[PDB]
Protein backbone atom coordinates (compact mmCIF):
# COMPACT_ATOMS: atom_id res chain seq x y z
CA UNK A 1 0.00 0.00 0.00
CA UNK A 2 1.97 2.98 -1.36
CA UNK A 3 1.71 6.55 -0.01
CA UNK A 4 -0.15 9.07 -2.16
CA UNK A 5 0.49 12.17 -0.09
CA UNK A 6 0.69 14.25 3.06
CA UNK A 7 -1.90 16.78 4.20
CA UNK A 8 -0.61 19.11 6.89
CA UNK A 9 -3.13 20.98 9.02
CA UNK A 10 -1.29 23.97 10.47
CA UNK A 11 -2.88 26.47 12.81
CA UNK A 12 -3.19 28.23 16.14
CA UNK A 13 -4.53 26.92 19.46
CA UNK A 14 -5.84 29.49 21.92
CA UNK A 15 -6.61 29.29 25.64
CA UNK A 16 -9.94 30.67 26.83
CA UNK A 17 -9.03 29.62 30.37
CA UNK A 18 -5.88 29.66 32.50
CA UNK A 19 -3.84 26.46 32.66
CA UNK A 20 -1.44 25.15 35.31
CA UNK A 21 1.89 23.47 34.49
CA UNK A 22 -0.74 16.60 31.94
CA UNK A 23 -2.20 19.01 29.34
CA UNK A 24 0.44 21.78 29.50
CA UNK A 25 4.08 20.82 30.08
CA UNK A 26 7.31 22.81 30.39
CA UNK A 27 10.03 21.47 28.06
CA UNK A 28 13.40 20.26 29.36
CA UNK A 29 14.84 23.35 27.65
CA UNK A 30 12.34 25.52 29.51
CA UNK A 31 9.92 25.90 26.61
CA UNK A 32 6.17 25.83 27.31
CA UNK A 33 4.15 23.42 25.17
CA UNK A 34 1.12 21.18 24.82
CA UNK A 35 2.31 17.61 24.15
CA UNK A 36 0.98 16.23 20.87
CA UNK A 37 -0.01 12.92 22.41
CA UNK A 38 -2.09 14.71 25.06
CA UNK A 39 -4.03 16.66 22.46
CA UNK A 40 -4.35 13.64 20.20
CA UNK A 41 -5.34 11.57 23.24
CA UNK A 42 -8.25 13.77 24.25
CA UNK A 43 -9.32 13.83 20.61
CA UNK A 44 -9.26 10.00 20.71
CA UNK A 45 -11.38 10.03 23.86
CA UNK A 46 -14.07 12.32 22.49
CA UNK A 47 -14.09 10.79 19.00
CA UNK A 48 -14.52 7.34 20.53
CA UNK A 49 -17.13 8.43 23.07
CA UNK A 50 -19.20 9.75 20.17
CA UNK A 51 -19.44 6.23 18.73
CA UNK A 52 -19.96 4.12 21.86
CA UNK A 53 -7.65 1.76 27.12
CA UNK A 54 -8.22 2.95 23.52
CA UNK A 55 -9.77 0.89 20.72
CA UNK A 56 -7.58 -1.83 19.17
CA UNK A 57 -8.46 -3.48 15.85
CA UNK A 58 -7.67 -3.20 12.14
CA UNK A 59 -10.84 -2.10 10.34
CA UNK A 60 -12.49 0.80 12.22
CA UNK A 61 -13.05 4.55 11.82
CA UNK A 62 -10.94 5.46 14.85
CA UNK A 63 -8.23 2.79 14.57
CA UNK A 64 -7.29 3.72 11.01
CA UNK A 65 -6.74 7.31 12.10
CA UNK A 66 -4.92 7.22 15.44
CA UNK A 67 -3.72 3.65 14.98
CA UNK A 68 -4.71 0.64 17.13
CA UNK A 69 -3.63 0.27 20.76
CA UNK A 70 -1.48 -2.74 19.85
CA UNK A 71 0.92 -2.87 16.89
CA UNK A 72 0.06 -6.55 16.36
CA UNK A 73 -3.28 -5.49 14.88
CA UNK A 74 -2.32 -2.86 12.27
CA UNK A 75 -3.94 -3.72 8.93
CA UNK A 76 -3.43 -0.28 7.40
CA UNK A 77 -0.65 2.20 8.30
CA UNK A 78 -1.31 5.02 10.79
CA UNK A 79 -2.59 8.15 9.05
CA UNK A 80 -2.35 10.89 11.67
CA UNK A 81 0.56 12.36 13.64
CA UNK A 82 -0.09 15.24 16.04
CA UNK A 83 2.93 17.52 16.53
CA UNK A 84 3.67 19.09 19.93
CA UNK A 85 2.04 22.52 20.21
CA UNK A 86 4.68 25.01 21.37
CA UNK A 87 3.83 28.36 22.96
CA UNK A 88 4.34 31.35 20.67
CA UNK A 89 6.11 34.48 22.02
CA UNK A 90 3.74 37.45 21.70
CA UNK A 91 2.87 27.90 37.95
CA UNK A 92 0.08 28.69 35.49
CA UNK A 93 -0.38 29.76 31.86
CA UNK A 94 -2.44 32.90 31.30
CA UNK A 95 -5.53 32.88 29.08
CA UNK A 96 -5.33 34.10 25.49
CA UNK A 97 -2.00 32.32 25.11
CA UNK A 98 -1.35 30.85 21.67
CA UNK A 99 0.26 27.52 20.83
CA UNK A 100 1.17 26.95 17.18
CA UNK A 101 -0.09 23.48 16.30
CA UNK A 102 0.44 21.10 13.39
CA UNK A 103 -1.36 17.90 12.43
CA UNK A 104 0.04 15.59 9.75
CA UNK A 105 -2.26 13.35 7.70
CA UNK A 106 -0.87 10.41 5.73
CA UNK A 107 -3.16 9.77 2.75
CA UNK A 108 -2.84 6.29 1.24
CA UNK A 109 -6.36 5.75 -0.10
CA UNK A 110 -8.80 8.12 -1.81
CA UNK A 111 -11.43 7.29 0.81
CA UNK A 112 -9.39 8.79 3.63
CA UNK A 113 -11.08 12.15 3.14
CA UNK A 114 -13.63 11.05 5.74
CA UNK A 115 -10.83 10.08 8.12
CA UNK A 116 -9.44 13.62 7.98
CA UNK A 117 -13.00 14.91 8.31
CA UNK A 118 -13.51 12.65 11.32
CA UNK A 119 -10.39 14.03 12.98
CA UNK A 120 -11.49 17.62 12.29
CA UNK A 121 -14.90 16.78 13.73
CA UNK A 122 -12.99 15.48 16.73
CA UNK A 123 -11.26 18.86 16.97
CA UNK A 124 -14.70 20.45 16.92
CA UNK A 125 -15.75 18.17 19.76
CA UNK A 126 -12.65 19.27 21.69
CA UNK A 127 -13.27 22.95 20.96
CA UNK A 128 -16.47 22.81 23.03
CA UNK A 129 -15.17 20.54 25.79
CA UNK A 130 -11.94 20.72 27.80
CA UNK A 131 -8.30 20.04 26.93
CA UNK A 132 -7.10 18.81 30.32
CA UNK A 133 -9.04 16.35 32.44
CA UNK A 134 -11.42 13.61 31.32
CA UNK A 135 -15.04 12.47 31.48
CA UNK A 136 -17.06 14.19 34.19
CA UNK A 137 -14.91 17.19 35.13
CA UNK A 138 -12.45 18.56 32.60
CA UNK A 139 -10.61 21.88 32.90
CA UNK A 140 -9.26 24.67 30.70
CA UNK A 141 -11.34 25.45 27.63
CA UNK A 142 -9.74 25.77 24.21
CA UNK A 143 -10.57 27.28 20.81
CA UNK A 144 -9.01 26.54 17.42
CA UNK A 145 -8.20 29.62 15.36
CA UNK A 146 -6.32 30.54 12.17
CA UNK A 147 -6.13 27.22 10.34
CA UNK A 148 -4.40 26.53 7.03
CA UNK A 149 -4.27 23.32 5.00
CA UNK A 150 -1.17 22.36 3.03
CA UNK A 151 -1.03 19.59 0.43
CA UNK A 152 2.20 17.75 -0.29
CA UNK A 153 1.33 15.12 -2.92
CA UNK A 154 3.70 12.28 -3.88
CA UNK A 155 4.64 14.42 -6.89
CA UNK A 156 5.95 17.16 -4.59
CA UNK A 157 8.58 15.00 -2.91
CA UNK A 158 9.52 13.58 -6.32
CA UNK A 159 10.72 17.02 -7.40
CA UNK A 160 7.70 19.06 -8.46
CA UNK A 161 7.84 22.11 -6.19
CA UNK A 162 4.66 23.75 -7.51
CA UNK A 163 2.57 20.62 -6.90
CA UNK A 164 2.61 21.72 -3.25
CA UNK A 165 -0.55 23.75 -2.80
CA UNK A 166 -1.59 25.74 0.26
CA UNK A 167 -5.09 26.90 1.21
CA UNK A 168 -5.61 30.29 2.82
CA UNK A 169 -6.17 30.85 6.53
CA UNK A 170 -9.66 30.26 7.87
CA UNK A 171 -10.90 31.53 11.25
CA UNK A 172 -12.62 28.31 12.38
CA UNK A 173 -12.85 24.54 11.87
CA UNK A 174 -16.26 24.79 10.20
CA UNK A 175 -14.68 26.52 7.21
CA UNK A 176 -12.17 23.68 6.75
CA UNK A 177 -14.54 21.17 5.15
CA UNK A 178 -14.88 23.37 2.08
CA UNK A 179 -11.16 24.15 1.96
CA UNK A 180 -10.56 20.41 2.27
CA UNK A 181 -12.59 19.65 -0.86
CA UNK A 182 -10.81 22.40 -2.80
CA UNK A 183 -7.61 20.41 -2.27
CA UNK A 184 -7.38 16.83 -3.53
CA UNK A 185 -4.43 15.82 -5.71
CA UNK A 186 -3.04 12.34 -6.31
CA UNK B 1 27.86 13.63 -5.87
CA UNK B 2 25.14 15.82 -4.35
CA UNK B 3 24.58 17.61 -1.03
CA UNK B 4 21.45 17.29 1.10
CA UNK B 5 20.71 20.23 3.38
CA UNK B 6 18.24 19.92 6.24
CA UNK B 7 16.98 23.08 7.94
CA UNK B 8 15.47 22.18 11.34
CA UNK B 9 12.11 23.62 12.38
CA UNK B 10 11.90 26.40 14.96
CA UNK B 11 11.05 24.54 18.18
CA UNK B 12 12.32 21.17 17.00
CA UNK B 13 14.58 18.93 19.09
CA UNK B 14 16.49 15.81 18.06
CA UNK B 15 17.34 12.45 19.61
CA UNK B 16 20.31 10.48 18.30
CA UNK B 17 28.82 11.42 18.89
CA UNK B 18 26.88 12.32 15.75
CA UNK B 19 24.03 10.83 13.69
CA UNK B 20 25.76 8.05 11.77
CA UNK B 21 25.28 7.42 8.04
CA UNK B 22 23.72 3.98 8.55
CA UNK B 23 20.82 5.65 10.38
CA UNK B 24 20.43 8.02 7.44
CA UNK B 25 20.36 5.00 5.13
CA UNK B 26 17.69 3.33 7.22
CA UNK B 27 15.71 6.58 7.01
CA UNK B 28 15.96 6.83 3.22
CA UNK B 29 15.01 3.16 3.04
CA UNK B 30 11.95 3.42 5.26
CA UNK B 31 10.97 6.41 3.14
CA UNK B 32 11.55 4.46 -0.06
CA UNK B 33 9.33 1.66 1.28
CA UNK B 34 6.79 4.26 2.39
CA UNK B 35 6.66 5.87 -1.07
CA UNK B 36 6.90 2.80 -3.30
CA UNK B 37 6.10 -0.25 -1.16
CA UNK B 38 8.16 -3.09 0.29
CA UNK B 39 8.25 -4.98 -3.01
CA UNK B 40 9.75 -2.30 -5.23
CA UNK B 41 12.61 -1.93 -2.75
CA UNK B 42 13.93 -5.49 -2.99
CA UNK B 43 13.78 -5.07 -6.75
CA UNK B 44 16.34 -2.31 -6.30
CA UNK B 45 18.15 -3.34 -3.10
CA UNK B 46 21.36 -3.99 -5.00
CA UNK B 47 21.28 -0.39 -6.20
CA UNK B 48 20.28 1.40 -3.00
CA UNK B 49 22.86 -0.55 -1.01
CA UNK B 50 25.57 0.79 -3.31
CA UNK B 51 24.97 4.46 -2.60
CA UNK B 52 27.63 6.35 -0.66
CA UNK B 53 26.73 8.42 2.39
CA UNK B 54 28.37 10.75 4.85
CA UNK B 55 27.10 11.09 8.40
CA UNK B 56 24.86 13.92 9.56
CA UNK B 57 27.18 16.93 9.74
CA UNK B 58 26.76 20.61 10.66
CA UNK B 59 26.45 23.65 8.40
CA UNK B 60 26.78 27.30 9.44
CA UNK B 61 25.60 29.42 6.51
CA UNK B 62 28.49 28.80 4.11
CA UNK B 63 30.69 26.94 6.57
CA UNK B 64 30.67 23.15 6.36
CA UNK B 65 31.93 21.16 9.33
CA UNK B 66 33.79 17.91 8.70
CA UNK B 67 35.13 15.40 11.24
CA UNK B 68 38.72 15.74 12.44
CA UNK B 69 41.09 13.31 10.69
CA UNK B 70 42.17 10.62 13.17
CA UNK B 71 45.80 11.02 12.12
CA UNK B 72 48.37 11.19 14.97
CA UNK B 73 49.71 14.43 13.41
CA UNK B 74 46.92 16.20 15.30
CA UNK B 75 48.24 15.26 18.76
CA UNK B 76 49.12 21.83 25.97
CA UNK B 77 46.78 18.82 25.74
CA UNK B 78 43.89 20.99 24.55
CA UNK B 79 43.94 19.45 21.06
CA UNK B 80 41.92 16.48 22.36
CA UNK B 81 38.84 18.72 22.50
CA UNK B 82 38.67 19.57 18.79
CA UNK B 83 36.49 17.37 16.61
CA UNK B 84 35.63 19.47 13.56
CA UNK B 85 37.37 21.20 10.67
CA UNK B 86 35.63 23.59 8.31
CA UNK B 87 35.87 22.17 4.79
CA UNK B 88 37.77 25.30 3.79
CA UNK B 89 40.19 24.88 6.69
CA UNK B 90 40.47 21.19 5.82
CA UNK B 91 41.30 22.12 2.23
CA UNK B 92 43.94 24.56 3.48
CA UNK B 93 45.59 21.60 5.22
CA UNK B 94 46.05 20.07 1.77
CA UNK B 95 47.41 23.13 -0.04
CA UNK B 96 49.54 23.98 3.02
CA UNK B 97 47.84 27.38 3.27
CA UNK B 98 47.34 26.43 6.91
CA UNK B 99 50.27 25.24 9.01
CA UNK B 100 49.28 22.80 11.74
CA UNK B 101 52.79 21.94 12.88
CA UNK B 102 54.46 25.25 13.74
CA UNK B 103 51.46 27.59 13.94
CA UNK B 104 49.12 25.73 16.30
CA UNK B 105 48.90 28.62 18.77
CA UNK B 106 47.51 31.00 16.15
CA UNK B 107 45.00 28.32 15.17
CA UNK B 108 43.96 27.61 18.76
CA UNK B 109 43.73 31.27 19.74
CA UNK B 110 42.29 33.01 16.66
CA UNK B 111 40.65 30.25 14.58
CA UNK B 112 38.87 27.79 16.89
CA UNK B 113 35.18 27.87 17.85
CA UNK B 114 34.19 26.63 21.33
CA UNK B 115 37.60 24.92 21.60
CA UNK B 116 36.24 22.16 19.35
CA UNK B 117 35.84 23.55 15.82
CA UNK B 118 38.76 24.72 13.68
CA UNK B 119 37.96 27.13 10.85
CA UNK B 120 39.86 29.26 8.34
CA UNK B 121 40.96 32.88 8.80
CA UNK B 122 38.64 33.93 5.98
CA UNK B 123 35.61 32.65 7.93
CA UNK B 124 36.42 34.34 11.24
CA UNK B 125 34.94 37.74 10.41
CA UNK B 126 31.63 36.32 9.22
CA UNK B 127 31.44 34.01 12.23
CA UNK B 128 31.91 37.06 14.46
CA UNK B 129 29.34 38.83 12.27
CA UNK B 130 26.64 36.17 12.66
CA UNK B 131 26.89 35.65 16.43
CA UNK B 132 27.75 39.25 17.26
CA UNK B 133 31.20 38.57 18.67
CA UNK B 134 33.33 41.63 19.34
CA UNK B 135 36.18 39.79 21.08
CA UNK B 136 39.47 40.00 19.17
CA UNK B 137 40.08 36.31 19.88
CA UNK B 138 37.60 33.49 19.31
CA UNK B 139 39.19 31.78 22.29
CA UNK B 140 37.33 34.30 24.45
CA UNK B 141 33.92 33.52 22.95
CA UNK B 142 31.62 30.62 23.82
CA UNK B 143 29.04 30.28 21.05
CA UNK B 144 25.79 28.44 21.69
CA UNK B 145 25.56 26.28 18.55
CA UNK B 146 23.79 23.31 20.14
CA UNK B 147 21.95 22.73 23.41
CA UNK B 148 22.21 19.30 24.98
CA UNK B 149 20.01 17.83 27.69
CA UNK B 150 19.96 14.31 29.11
CA UNK B 151 16.63 13.04 30.38
CA UNK B 152 15.84 10.03 32.59
CA UNK B 153 13.22 7.91 30.82
CA UNK B 154 12.21 4.27 31.42
CA UNK B 155 11.59 1.45 28.93
CA UNK B 156 6.23 1.79 35.09
CA UNK B 157 9.03 -0.76 35.47
CA UNK B 158 11.82 -2.00 33.21
CA UNK B 159 15.20 -0.49 32.39
CA UNK B 160 16.05 3.07 33.36
CA UNK B 161 18.03 4.96 30.72
CA UNK B 162 19.09 8.41 29.58
CA UNK B 163 18.21 10.09 26.31
CA UNK B 164 20.14 13.12 25.08
CA UNK B 165 18.14 15.85 23.35
CA UNK B 166 19.90 18.26 20.99
CA UNK B 167 18.64 21.71 20.01
CA UNK B 168 20.16 23.61 17.07
CA UNK B 169 20.90 27.34 16.87
CA UNK B 170 18.90 29.30 14.27
CA UNK B 171 22.09 29.74 12.23
CA UNK B 172 22.98 26.06 12.38
CA UNK B 173 21.64 23.45 9.95
CA UNK B 174 22.19 19.77 9.23
CA UNK B 175 23.74 18.47 6.03
CA UNK B 176 25.06 15.26 4.50
CA UNK B 177 26.67 14.19 1.25
CA UNK B 178 25.10 11.57 -0.98
CA UNK B 179 26.62 9.67 -3.88
CA UNK B 180 23.99 7.70 -5.81
CA UNK B 181 26.72 5.85 -7.70
CA UNK B 182 24.25 5.48 -10.58
CA UNK B 183 22.45 7.44 -13.30
CA UNK B 184 19.03 5.78 -13.64
CA UNK B 185 16.78 8.86 -13.58
CA UNK B 186 13.77 6.74 -12.65
CA UNK B 187 15.78 5.64 -9.62
CA UNK B 188 17.53 8.93 -8.85
CA UNK B 189 14.16 10.68 -8.63
CA UNK B 190 12.93 8.09 -6.12
CA UNK B 191 16.06 8.37 -4.02
CA UNK B 192 15.70 12.13 -3.99
CA UNK B 193 12.03 11.64 -3.17
CA UNK B 194 12.93 9.33 -0.27
CA UNK B 195 15.45 11.91 0.92
CA UNK B 196 12.94 14.75 0.54
CA UNK B 197 10.26 12.90 2.54
CA UNK B 198 12.49 13.35 5.63
CA UNK B 199 11.15 16.93 5.65
CA UNK B 200 7.93 15.66 7.19
CA UNK B 201 9.31 12.34 8.43
CA UNK B 202 12.19 13.44 10.63
CA UNK B 203 15.33 11.94 12.15
CA UNK B 204 15.98 9.95 15.32
CA UNK B 205 13.84 8.11 17.84
CA UNK B 206 11.31 12.52 16.13
CA UNK B 207 12.82 15.84 15.08
CA UNK B 208 11.23 17.44 12.04
CA UNK B 209 12.43 19.97 9.48
CA UNK B 210 11.10 23.02 7.66
CA UNK B 211 13.00 22.37 4.44
CA UNK B 212 15.01 19.43 3.10
CA UNK B 213 16.71 20.48 -0.12
CA UNK B 214 18.99 18.58 -2.48
CA UNK B 215 21.60 20.82 -4.12
CA UNK B 216 25.00 20.58 -5.78
CA UNK B 217 28.22 20.41 -3.76
CA UNK B 218 29.67 23.75 -2.65
CA UNK B 219 32.79 24.78 -4.54
CA UNK B 220 35.26 23.65 -1.88
CA UNK B 221 33.73 20.19 -1.73
CA UNK B 222 33.54 20.09 -5.52
CA UNK B 223 37.08 21.37 -6.08
CA UNK B 224 38.24 18.64 -3.71
CA UNK B 225 36.04 15.70 -4.77
CA UNK B 226 36.36 16.19 -8.54
CA UNK B 227 38.26 13.19 -9.91
CA UNK B 228 39.79 15.36 -12.62
CA UNK B 229 41.82 17.38 -10.11
CA UNK B 230 45.08 17.21 -8.13
CA UNK B 231 43.63 15.74 -4.92
CA UNK B 232 42.59 12.65 -6.90
CA UNK B 233 46.16 11.29 -6.65
CA UNK B 234 46.47 11.89 -2.89
CA UNK B 235 47.42 8.60 -1.30
CA UNK B 236 45.17 8.64 1.76
CA UNK B 237 41.46 9.29 2.34
CA UNK B 238 39.21 10.20 5.27
CA UNK B 239 35.82 8.67 6.02
CA UNK B 240 32.86 11.06 6.23
CA UNK B 241 30.55 8.28 7.37
CA UNK B 242 30.84 4.99 9.22
CA UNK B 243 32.83 2.27 7.47
CA UNK B 244 32.05 -1.45 7.56
CA UNK B 245 35.04 -3.17 5.88
CA UNK B 246 35.01 -6.15 3.55
CA UNK B 247 37.76 -8.79 3.73
CA UNK B 248 39.80 -6.81 1.16
CA UNK B 249 39.82 -3.25 2.57
CA UNK B 250 41.31 -4.41 5.88
CA UNK B 251 44.76 -4.04 4.31
CA UNK B 252 44.07 -0.37 3.50
CA UNK B 253 43.21 0.77 7.04
CA UNK B 254 45.87 2.92 8.72
CA UNK B 255 44.62 5.13 11.56
CA UNK B 256 41.03 4.59 12.73
CA UNK B 257 38.51 4.43 15.57
CA UNK B 258 35.95 1.73 16.33
CA UNK B 259 32.27 1.90 17.20
CA UNK B 260 29.61 -0.78 17.56
CA UNK B 261 26.41 -0.54 15.52
CA UNK B 262 23.53 -2.87 16.30
CA UNK B 263 20.01 -3.36 17.52
CA UNK B 264 17.27 -2.65 20.01
CA UNK B 265 16.80 -4.63 23.21
CA UNK B 266 13.34 -5.66 22.06
CA UNK B 267 12.58 -7.37 25.38
CA UNK B 268 14.00 -8.73 28.62
CA UNK B 269 13.54 -12.21 27.14
CA UNK B 270 16.78 -11.53 25.26
CA UNK B 271 18.82 -10.75 28.38
CA UNK B 272 19.85 -14.40 28.21
CA UNK B 273 20.70 -14.35 24.51
CA UNK B 274 24.02 -12.83 23.34
CA UNK B 275 24.30 -9.44 21.63
CA UNK B 276 25.81 -9.69 18.14
CA UNK B 277 27.16 -6.28 17.08
CA UNK B 278 28.56 -4.81 13.87
CA UNK B 279 31.97 -3.13 14.12
CA UNK B 280 32.58 0.04 12.12
CA UNK B 281 35.25 2.69 11.61
CA UNK B 282 34.25 6.11 12.91
CA UNK B 283 34.09 9.22 10.75
CA UNK B 284 37.56 10.70 10.36
CA UNK B 285 39.42 7.40 10.05
CA UNK B 286 42.25 7.39 7.51
CA UNK B 287 42.53 4.66 4.88
CA UNK B 288 45.08 4.21 2.10
CA UNK B 289 44.17 3.62 -1.56
CA UNK B 290 40.39 3.15 -1.38
CA UNK B 291 37.70 1.99 1.05
CA UNK B 292 34.77 0.11 -0.52
CA UNK B 293 32.60 -0.83 2.45
CA UNK B 294 29.67 -3.21 2.94
CA UNK B 295 25.99 -3.42 3.92
CA UNK B 296 25.24 -6.04 6.60
CA UNK B 297 21.84 -7.65 7.19
CA UNK B 298 16.98 -4.70 8.43
CA UNK B 299 19.99 -3.20 6.64
CA UNK B 300 23.21 -1.72 8.06
CA UNK B 301 24.91 0.60 5.57
CA UNK B 302 28.69 0.86 5.80
CA UNK B 303 29.83 2.46 2.54
CA UNK B 304 31.07 5.93 3.58
CA UNK B 305 31.87 8.85 1.30
CA UNK B 306 35.65 9.21 1.27
CA UNK B 307 37.49 12.51 1.21
CA UNK B 308 41.05 12.74 -0.20
CA UNK B 309 43.66 13.16 2.53
CA UNK B 310 47.39 13.85 2.68
CA UNK B 311 49.57 13.61 5.83
ZN1 LIG C 1 -11.26 -0.10 15.92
Amino acid sequence: LTLKGKVILEGIIELETGMHINPVIRDAFGRILIPGSSLKGKIRALLERKDGLPHDCGECEICKIFGPHDSKNIKEPVRVIVRDAYLQPEERVVAGSKFKFEVVFNIYKESDKELIKKFIEGMKLLEDDYLGGSGSRGYGKIKFRDIKLICKPKEYYEGNENSKKESDEVESLNELESELDKIWGG
Amino acid sequence: MKMVVLKPKINSKFHFKIFHSNSLFSAIVNNYIKLYGREDLEKNIEKIKNIRLSSLLYKIKNIYLIPKPEHPEFYPKDIKKIQFFSIKAYKELLDNELDWKNKIKHIVDYQTINKSIVISEKEIEEIKRIFGIKAEKLKHAKISLISKHLEQKVADKGQLYNIEFIKLNENVEFYFLIDYNNEDKEFIKKLEASIKLIEDEGLGGAGFFEKVEIVDLPEDFNEILDENSKYNNLEYKMLLGVGIPNKDDIKNIEYYKLIEIGGYIYSLECLTKPKRNILALTEGSIVKNDFIGDVKDVYTHGKPILLPFNP
